[PDB]
RNA sequence: UUCCCGGGCCUUGUACACACCGCCCGUCACGCCAUGGGAGCGGGCUCUACCCGAAGUCGCCGGGAGCCUACGGGCAGGCGCCGAGGGUAGGGCCCGUGACUGGGGCGAAGUCGUAACAAGGUAGCUGUACCGGAAGGUGCGGCUGGAUCACUUUCU
RNA sequence: GGCUAAUCCCCCAUGUGGACCCGCCCCUUGGGGUGUGUCCAAAGGGCUUUGCCCGCUUCCGGAUGGGCCCGCGUCCCAUCAGCUAGUUGGUGGGGUAAUGGCCCACCAAGGCGACGACGGGUAGCCGGUCUGAGAGGAUGGCCGGCCACAGGGGCACUGAGACACGGGCCCCACUCCUACGGGAGGCAGCAGUUAGGAAUCUUCCGCAAUGGGCGCAAGCCUGACGGAGCGACGCCGCUUGGAGGAAGAAGCCCUUCGGGGUGUAAACUCCUGAACCCGGGACGAAACCCCCGACGAGGGGACUGACGGUACCGGGGUAAUAGCGCCGGCCAACUCCGUGCCAGCAGCCGCGGUAAUACGGAGGGCGCGAGCGUUACCCGGAUUCACUGGGCGUAAAGGGCGUGUAGGCGGCCUGGGGCGUCCCAUGUGAAAGACCACGGCUCAACCGUGGGGGAGCGUGGGAUACGCUCAGGCUAGACGGUGGGAGAGGGUGGUGGAAUUCCCGGAGUAGCGGUGAAAUGCGCAGAUACCGGGAGGAACGCCGAUGGCGAAGGCAGCCACCUGGUCCACCCGUGACGCUGAGGCGCGAAAGCGUGGGGAGCAAACCGGAUUAGAUACCCGGGUAGUCCACGCCCUAAACGAUGCGCGCUAGGUCUCUGGGUCUCCUGGGGGCCGAAGCUAACGCGUUAAGCGCGCCGCCUGGGGAGUACGGCCGCAAGGC
């Protein structure tokens, strides 16, 4: 645009939106699992993938997916949740922390275990 | 009328170059003129003279170019590659001395308009004073 | 050599490219989700008018109604304006919930036809208008972003 | 109720002086001086006690601190456009340290707003901080400055200062006490508790140091501060060992079953020797005070350490923590087994459905290391809001067109001014931080000293090319004159012929019509085909185009009237009068709406006939709105060249419409085609630009959701923006 407009509009900032309503921006937020189930991925894949819908003290409902190879959350589990959508499933977008509240770490883990809550196996 | 003088020289400077015009006429100023005189002393122009087309005041811009060359299209290098308008009705351009540009690291010009007249980028710094930009020329 | 089947060369259109046994559209069914409208019932703010109005400064009185007095005046006390706040009537806005209700996004292999892409088999698109399970059909006008020179016939 | 001291309160005096009224002088807003009149002072205490100390009163000045005022700068939304009555100003008061509608009477009727008033949202601001090549973006924690607040709201008192966090009064909410009348309280001080949260510490030591309050001093007070404690939260430093060790143990992992890898890695050999144990043991602390001297300058002496028996120095001395992520591409690092679209991975692209370097494990490997990863958030890459530094023919993007307001922009010459612009000097730009240098802790982190910068703003001086402004001039832009021209440009009235339909007459007879084929339909009340007459509505064949006119939508028989635009010639007149144009106003195909009229043909809907698997279609026969006119609405479109307007510049060739000329040809305006240079992702564009440039407007910023919802405005409605 000319000078004269720039100087009578000027350009518009960008306003970057949030993909983690984890409101206050926070790291992580803790909730407390309402249904436990399992959902089947989009198109080009095929499984039964750990849910949980989750109701935030951030005074939130919304599902979060549950890594790892095997858990235990049932109706009234203790969760903390953190950002990280899942690309298989539209709605899930955050995560549950393995290693956390009521959330068992995963078992038999022996590498990326840290990712997993699962402490360093004993024994030499 | 033409909104910009200058840029409308400028131009038509640039545009007889691109097909190898032998003179090229401009509607004469004193400020145009003014301007020619940095060209011809920087040696971007043969110089220029004033003539009067039909009946009115003009100013023959002699241009000039390179050797003719070698291999596909033999049309020769220019002397003038970039002539450029940068302060413009809308949008002029002060700088202070310690604000001039320098034109493709020394090998081009910057024109600029002070109260110690017409001068290009050194004679300028030289001066030690500053003004409108006018235009850059490589 | 028009037709049916297979094939060759040139050209043209193409939204096709495990390449027409291609692509693809909308209704509906099933699941997950966010959301519009919304009677009523809660919560909040604000403005206008009238009314009640603490503290306090300020103003007037301070008198055979009080205390002090060197009679000048001071204090107590009283009244008044303003005044936080409250009330009533109405006006506007926001918020929660909400029976009922509208459509939308997303989700390998459910249903119906076949609208579009090749002249897509009635060229398409389009603004408008009426009509119809659905894509859509038809009218009027426009565009080219339309193929060649001049019965109908779905799907994969 | 009663007694009583003072540096408590009051009265008289003294008047250096100062305050107030009036006058005069200088000065210039209420500054300084002067005169008369009036008004206004005080406090004592201690002594090494008759001479010092501490203090008191009035005044002038300094210093520090502060009030008030002004210019400029300071986020988002115009789906917030009008706001305002103490409101804007005046006169006179009140109030204050002081100006002021700060407050109050009375008078005026003003003030503010697209240069964004008012409203809504959000938010302490700054030095700085993070990021970035920069411009810029984001940010305001620690530290330093300013502001505001001290449970929420209001208020004043005291005082140099407060409208007062640990002062007071009232209202409100809450907690506690209550013999129910009534009282008490406010950690956003230090530490701590509880709640909320993903998450943020010790109810520590000291007043030794620096700083503060009171005191003559001794000294007292100081959760300010100086320290220690907790937490890898960050930064920096350091350790888990060094040298020698096999053509290479075992175990484990691959294998071509030869062998290869972990790897000099280990065991071992020698050496040093973190931790730990002894001994010593600090700087920070010399003032205040006392003595001499004069209570000064100067000199002398004494006391004082929380940190801490810590730092550090010396002696002795053990070989003694390693983890985390990753290895399909981006991206450095590969093999076996397991699993079989499962279990699962996943930042994006994607990986797994039997031999997966992508899932899980193992071996090996890459990276980094007291850390390593993850999540979240800011800048970057992103020239992806483009000022530096982008775009709009077909990718998202030209407004449907005109007229025009504000605004932005402005041809040639001369002169004044000197606002912009530029230069010089000067002031300001705290400290910290940042940069450079030297220096102190063994280094560094950290810290000290010094130096160098700095935009912006104030002041003084100067320049005048460009921009601005004023004054004068010019004719190349623009406009006008005179004379010619072309045109489906617009409005009103009139009018012509062809055809369709209907009606009337004649003549004539069995069908016509329609399709792929049919049928519905029409016809013996005589249709179709043919001739003659009449009525009416709508549209204009040939000319006609590859043409013309218009700003667009659009405009087509012919005649007249009224009226717009435009081109050429002549250089005649004006003298920059110009371009663009947010908003405004007008115009705006078709369909559609309202009122009235008209209605031949055509034809949404609709009624039927066929077709089809069905056929709410395509084909056939009918047919209402509508299509037509008037007046008033609607305001859309593939409203298209999918290309905003204006001006200057940059080969030509060829066709054409309209004008002028010395009329093979030249020259002006318009319409096409091919093409120079150049531009373009390509296609293509190319003097009719999509080239090279300047001015101004409009618009774009991934796709779906959606031209939807909400709001506002407009409309009768449909519905538009
Ligand atoms: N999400 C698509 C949107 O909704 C419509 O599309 C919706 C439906 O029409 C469509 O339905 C399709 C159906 O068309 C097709 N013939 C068969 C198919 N099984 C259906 O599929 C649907 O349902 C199944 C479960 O039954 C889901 O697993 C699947 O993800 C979903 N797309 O699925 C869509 C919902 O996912 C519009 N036509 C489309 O243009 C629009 O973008
Ligand atoms: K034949
Ligand atoms: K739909
Ligand atoms: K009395
Ligand atoms: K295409
Ligand atoms: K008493
Ligand atoms: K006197
Ligand atoms: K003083
Ligand atoms: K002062
Ligand atoms: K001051
Ligand atoms: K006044
Ligand atoms: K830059
Ligand atoms: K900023
Ligand atoms: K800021
Ligand atoms: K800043
Ligand atoms: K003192
Ligand atoms: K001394
Ligand atoms: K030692
Ligand atoms: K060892
Ligand atoms: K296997
Ligand atoms: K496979
Ligand atoms: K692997
Ligand atoms: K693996
Ligand atoms: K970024
Ligand atoms: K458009
Ligand atoms: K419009
Ligand atoms: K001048
Ligand atoms: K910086
Ligand atoms: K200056
Ligand atoms: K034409
Ligand atoms: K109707
Ligand atoms: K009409
Ligand atoms: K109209
Ligand atoms: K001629
Ligand atoms: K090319
Ligand atoms: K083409
Ligand atoms: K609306
Ligand atoms: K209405
Ligand atoms: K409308
Ligand atoms: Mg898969
Ligand atoms: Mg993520
Ligand atoms: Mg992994
Ligand atoms: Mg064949
Ligand atoms: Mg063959
Ligand atoms: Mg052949
Ligand atoms: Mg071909
Ligand atoms: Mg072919
Ligand atoms: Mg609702
Ligand atoms: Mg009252
Ligand atoms: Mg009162
Ligand atoms: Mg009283
Ligand atoms: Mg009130
Ligand atoms: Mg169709
Ligand atoms: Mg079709
Ligand atoms: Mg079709
Ligand atoms: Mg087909
Ligand atoms: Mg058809
Ligand atoms: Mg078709
Ligand atoms: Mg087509
Ligand atoms: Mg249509
Ligand atoms: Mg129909
Ligand atoms: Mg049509
Ligand atoms: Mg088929
Ligand atoms: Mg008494
Ligand atoms: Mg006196
Ligand atoms: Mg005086
Ligand atoms: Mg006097
Ligand atoms: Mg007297
Ligand atoms: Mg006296
Ligand atoms: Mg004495
Ligand atoms: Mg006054
Ligand atoms: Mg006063
Ligand atoms: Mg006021
Ligand atoms: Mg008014
Ligand atoms: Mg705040
Ligand atoms: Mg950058
Ligand atoms: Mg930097
Ligand atoms: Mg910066
Ligand atoms: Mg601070
Ligand atoms: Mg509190
Ligand atoms: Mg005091
Ligand atoms: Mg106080
Ligand atoms: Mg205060
Ligand atoms: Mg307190
Ligand atoms: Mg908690
Ligand atoms: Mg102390
Ligand atoms: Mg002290
Ligand atoms: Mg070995
Ligand atoms: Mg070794
Ligand atoms: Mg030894
Ligand atoms: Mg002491
Ligand atoms: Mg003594
Ligand atoms: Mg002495
Ligand atoms: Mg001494
Ligand atoms: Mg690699
Ligand atoms: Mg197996
Ligand atoms: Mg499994
Ligand atoms: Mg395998
Ligand atoms: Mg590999
Ligand atoms: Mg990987
Ligand atoms: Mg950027
Ligand atoms: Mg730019
Ligand atoms: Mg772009
Ligand atoms: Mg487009
Ligand atoms: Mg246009
Ligand atoms: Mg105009
Ligand atoms: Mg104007
Ligand atoms: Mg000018
Ligand atoms: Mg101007
Ligand atoms: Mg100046
Ligand atoms: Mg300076
Ligand atoms: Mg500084
Ligand atoms: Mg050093
Ligand atoms: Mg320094
Ligand atoms: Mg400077
Ligand atoms: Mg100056
Ligand atoms: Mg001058
Ligand atoms: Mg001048
Ligand atoms: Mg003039
Ligand atoms: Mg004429
Ligand atoms: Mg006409
Ligand atoms: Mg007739
Ligand atoms: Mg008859
Ligand atoms: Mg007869
Ligand atoms: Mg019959
Ligand atoms: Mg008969
Ligand atoms: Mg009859
Ligand atoms: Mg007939
Ligand atoms: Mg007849
Ligand atoms: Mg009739
Ligand atoms: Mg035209
Ligand atoms: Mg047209
Ligand atoms: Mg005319
Ligand atoms: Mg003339
Ligand atoms: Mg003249
Ligand atoms: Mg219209
Ligand atoms: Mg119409
Ligand atoms: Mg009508
Ligand atoms: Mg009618
Ligand atoms: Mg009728
Ligand atoms: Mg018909
Ligand atoms: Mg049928
Ligand atoms: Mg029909
Ligand atoms: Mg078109
Ligand atoms: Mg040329
Ligand atoms: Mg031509
Ligand atoms: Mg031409
Ligand atoms: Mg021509
Ligand atoms: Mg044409
Ligand atoms: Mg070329
Ligand atoms: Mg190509
Ligand atoms: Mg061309
Ligand atoms: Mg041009
Ligand atoms: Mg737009
Ligand atoms: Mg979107
Ligand atoms: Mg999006
Ligand atoms: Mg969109
Ligand atoms: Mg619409
Ligand atoms: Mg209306």
């Amino acid at each position: 645009p000319t000078i004269n407009q720039l100087v009578r509009k000027g350009r518009e900032k960008v306003r970057k939106k949030s993909k983690v309503p984890a409101l206050k921006g926070a790291p992580f937020r803790r909730g407390v699992c309402t249904v436990v189930r399992t959902v089947t991925p989009k198109k080009p894949n095929s499984a039964l993938r750990k849910v949980a819908k989750v109701r935030l003290t951030s005074g939130y409902e919304v599902t979060a997916y549950i890594p790892g190879e095997g858990h235990n959350l049932q109706e009234h589990s203790v969760v903390l949740i953190r950002g990280g959508r899942v690309k298989d499933l539209p709605g899930v977008r955050y995560h549950i922390v393995r290693g956390v509240y009521d959330a068992a770490g995963v078992k038999d883990r022996k590498k990326s275990r840290s990712k997993y809550g699962t402490k360093k196996p004993k024994e030499a | 009328m033409l909104t910009d003088p200058i840029a409308d020289m400028l131009t038509r400077i640039r545009n007889a170059t691109r097909v190898y015009k032998e003179s090229t006429d401009v509607p004469a100023s004193r400020f145009k003129e003014e301007i020619l005189r940095i060209l011809a002393r920087e040696g971007f122009i043969k110089g220029y003279e004033r003539v009067d087309v039909d009946g009115k005041p003009y100013l023959r811009v002699y241009l000039k170019y390179g050797p003719r060359r070698q291999g596909p299209d033999p049309r020769p290098e220019q002397v003038i590659h970039h002539i450029r308008r940068i302060s413009k009705p809308g949008r002029r351009v002060y700088v202070g001395v310690k604000e001039i540009p320098r034109v493709r690291r020394g090998l081009g010009i910057a024109i600029l308009s002070t109260s110690k007249g017409v001068l290009t980028d050194r004679e300028a710094r030289k001066l030690g004073v500053g003004g409108e930009l006018i235009c850059e020329v490589w």
